[PDB]
């Protein structure tokens, strides 16, 4: 999930768009 | 777990801006 | 719409804290 | 929805729990 | 009351920075 | 109090120092 | 000390929400 | 105090209530 | 002026995310 | 400037890009 | 890079308050 | 720059004033 994905290595704003509804 | 808590706060603020009118589904 | 944008930012921060491990579904 | 509900009149933390997954 | 809630959030963030090591006493 | 003082008219950082411990 | 500074910012935001009308006393 | 208590190990919202006035 | 102060806080947080590595120049 | 532009009427993220360095 | 991202968010909020009417120039 | 300066060791508000316009 997003914490595992984005809290150790940095996530781009593009990656974050995956979690938009 | 504190670092993950702090990070999550920032993740949700970013999702709010990125997702706009669509909104988002946050689950840790 | 600016006031609603500012309010939404605070709503998502509150949901993050209130909902904890459950997470939440934000849609305006 | 939540913006209509909580951005003109104030919402309690109890009301916000409805939007938790 | 919503506007006051939003304002209070910013007041506490400012007090945190202004007051430093002293801390502060927040009461609405 | 601080909400009455600082949420209608703007407060300086100097005014906010009054609430420091 | 930076990590503690960042953490404190989040602590005060959480206390604001948790404590509501009561307010709170923050001291590091 | 709260920084020692809550910045290395995580604090519950219930623990944070101790610091409410 | 309070509303503009609150808005500015959110503007700078959005610019931080939007601008990334470029950074930004904030002037009211 | 940005406060006049974006604090009465809402600004898109695209508009905010103008202020990036 | 995540820690630096989180820190930068707080840096910009502090600069907003410290700099007031002057504004500021943020570059990582 | 500011990230190198202020994200490993802590910066005072006085140090941050250098970045004001
Ligand atoms: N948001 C993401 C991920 C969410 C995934 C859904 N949650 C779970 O699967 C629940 C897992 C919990 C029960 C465990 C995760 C970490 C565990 C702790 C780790 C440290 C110790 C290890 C030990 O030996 C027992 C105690 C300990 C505290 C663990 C307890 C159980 C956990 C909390 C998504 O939505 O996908
Ligand atoms: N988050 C909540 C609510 C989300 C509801 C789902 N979205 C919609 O139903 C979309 C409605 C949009 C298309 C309209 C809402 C407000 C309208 C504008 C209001 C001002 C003027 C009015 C006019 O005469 C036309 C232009 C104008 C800008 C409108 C455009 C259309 C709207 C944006 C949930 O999830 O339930
Ligand atoms: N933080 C500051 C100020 C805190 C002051 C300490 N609190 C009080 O004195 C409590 C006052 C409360 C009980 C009332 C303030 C506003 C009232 C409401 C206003 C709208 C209507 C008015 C009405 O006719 C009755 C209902 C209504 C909702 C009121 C209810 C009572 C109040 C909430 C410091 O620390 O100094
Ligand atoms: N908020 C909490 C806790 C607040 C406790 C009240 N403050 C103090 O007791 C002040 C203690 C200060 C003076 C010291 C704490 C950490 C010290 C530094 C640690 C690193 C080095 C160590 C060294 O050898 C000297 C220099 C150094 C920078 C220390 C300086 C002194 C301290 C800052 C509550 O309210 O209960
Ligand atoms: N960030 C933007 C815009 C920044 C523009 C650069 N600043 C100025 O041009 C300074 C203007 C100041 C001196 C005035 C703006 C608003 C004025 C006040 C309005 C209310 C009353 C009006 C009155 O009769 C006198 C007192 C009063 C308080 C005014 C004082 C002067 C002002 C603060 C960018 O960078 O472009
Ligand atoms: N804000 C401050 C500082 C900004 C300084 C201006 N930017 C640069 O000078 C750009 C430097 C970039 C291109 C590199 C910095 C860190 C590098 C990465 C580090 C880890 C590995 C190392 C490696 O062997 C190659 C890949 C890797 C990801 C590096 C890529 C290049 C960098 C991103 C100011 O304004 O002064
Ligand atoms: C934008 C953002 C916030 C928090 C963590 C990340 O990896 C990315
Ligand atoms: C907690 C919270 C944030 C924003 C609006 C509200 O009504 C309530
Ligand atoms: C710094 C600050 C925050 C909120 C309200 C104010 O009047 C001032
Ligand atoms: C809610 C919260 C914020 C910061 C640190 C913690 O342990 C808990
Ligand atoms: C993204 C954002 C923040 C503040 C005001 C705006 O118009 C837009
Ligand atoms: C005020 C502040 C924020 C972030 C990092 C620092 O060193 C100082
Ligand atoms: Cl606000
Ligand atoms: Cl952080
Ligand atoms: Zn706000
Ligand atoms: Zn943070």
């Amino acid at each position: 999930g997003i914490v595992e994905q984005c809290c150790t290595s940095i996530c781009s704003l593009y990656q974050l768009e995956n979690y938009c509804n | 777990f504190v670092n993950q808590h702090l990070c999550g706060s920032h993740l949700v603020e970013a999702l709010y801006l990125v997702c706009g009118e669509r909104g988002f589904f946050y689950t840790p």
